[PDB]
């Protein structure tokens, strides 16, 4: 237990030093060749590329610069860089460049070849308690990783798990993760995981994270999560009432995990009490747990995804292809300066 | 069952982030 108070605490100066004096420009947009679209987003897209000089594949996102600022995401877009710039943990996706021209801000970071976990859980309908365990520590370890940097992430789901080629996981899209010590207060999230405090328009801290494994580990178990409805306002409804119905399957230690998690006073949610993240990581759903040996990737993973080869994207569905245009006049410079 | 009314919400596809 001192191994890990040592391990967090030079994790937080390789962090702090990266935070305060973050990359820039170390790549331009004709060393890649792009490939395939992997994803989208509001402002852009992930694509699959190849490195021309070594001919190394990665994944790319493109923002259009013009389209942050009408959506006035200025604040969140240039923080998402800087939080993947910055950190080190073997379950988050690892950034390799970044750069920015004319029109675009663009982030080339690892290709986690082996799709997303939200395609292999729709494809199989639900996994198995131990397999939705073996994900869950991977994301248990990753916020008290996280959490020790004061870095709330907000936004778990399955859409944002990439299975590598281990069958381990890395987290992508931290798009509206926010640094900061104590609370804050902006209506953020996905909703089927937010959190009570959330949408009652209250402060929430780090917490909420928590609330979000829950929804995480029932909707991986289940194979469709504890609170969902046609329209997010009857969504927000359920997640309010502190009401929450399992499968005849779930286990009962499952069940008393979830219940604890899935808690609505969140001073009395796992996770957020004395003794923190033990709480969970001591959970008798959790006892055949080796947490040194997960962090270690030392455990054999229940999926293994298929992949022939590099640049292979057979575990990606398919997105429509455009052109990226690049203006011959300087987009939002200001605004931008510190990417 | 719970799984049928699932698949009637319509939200079984990628969900998005919402924000005011
Ligand atoms: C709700 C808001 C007000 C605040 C947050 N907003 C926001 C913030 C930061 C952003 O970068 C964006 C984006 O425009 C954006 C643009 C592109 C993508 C994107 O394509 N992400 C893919 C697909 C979405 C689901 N997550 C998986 C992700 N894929 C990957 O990251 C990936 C990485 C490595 N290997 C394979 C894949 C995600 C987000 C959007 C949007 C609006």
């Amino acid at each position: 237990q001192e191994s890990v108070k040592e391990f967090l605490a030079k994790a937080k100066e390789d962090f702090l030093k990266k935070w305060e004096n973050p990359a820039q420009n170390t790549a331009h947009l004709d060393q890649f060749e792009r490939i395939k679209t992997l994803g989208t987003g509001s402002f852009g897209r992930v694509m699959l590329v190849k490195h021309m000089e070594t001919g190394n594949h990665y994944a790319m996102k493109i923002l259009d610069k013009q389209k942050v600022v009408k959506l006035k995401q200025i604040e969140h877009t240039l923080n998402e860089k800087r939080i993947l710039q910055a950190v080190n943990f073997p379950f988050l996706v690892k950034l390799e460049f970044s750069f920015k021209d004319n029109s675009n801000l663009y982030m080339v970071m690892e290709y986690v070849p082996g799709g997303e976990m939200f395609s292999h859980l729709r494809r199989i309908g639900r996994f198995s308690e131990p397999h939705a365990r073996f994900y869950a520590a991977q994301i248990v370890l990753t916020f008290e990783y996280l959490h020790s940097l004061d870095l709330i992430y907000r936004d778990l789901k399955p859409e944002n798990l990439l299975i590598d080629q281990q069958g381990y996981i890395q987290v992508t899209d931290f798009g509206f993760a926010k640094r900061v010590k104590g609370r804050t207060w902006t209506l953020c999230g996905t909703p089927e995981y937010l959190a009570p405090e959330i949408i009652l328009s209250k402060g929430y801290n780090k917490a909420v994270d928590w609330w979000a494994l829950g929804v995480l580990i029932y909707e991986m178990a289940a194979g469709y999560p504890p609170f969902f409805a046609d329209q997010p306002i009857q969504i927000y409804e359920k997640i309010v009432s502190g009401k929450v119905r399992f499968p005849s399957h779930f286990s009962s230690d499952l069940k008393d995990l979830l219940r604890n998690l899935l808690q609505v006073d969140l001073t009395k949610r796992f996770g957020n009490l004395k003794n923190g993240v033990n709480d969970i990581k001591n959970h008798k759903w959790f006892a055949t747990t080796d947490w040194i040996a997960i962090y270690q990737r030392k455990v054999e993973a229940p999926f293994i995804p298929k992949f022939k080869g590099p640049g292979d994207t057979s575990n990606f569905d398919d997105y429509e292809e455009e052109e990226i245009r690049v203006s011959i006049n300087e987009k939002c410079g200001k605004e931008f300066s510190e990417f | 069952t719970t799984y049928a009314d699932f698949i009637a919400s319509g939200r079984t596809g990628r969900r998005n982030a919402i924000h005011d």
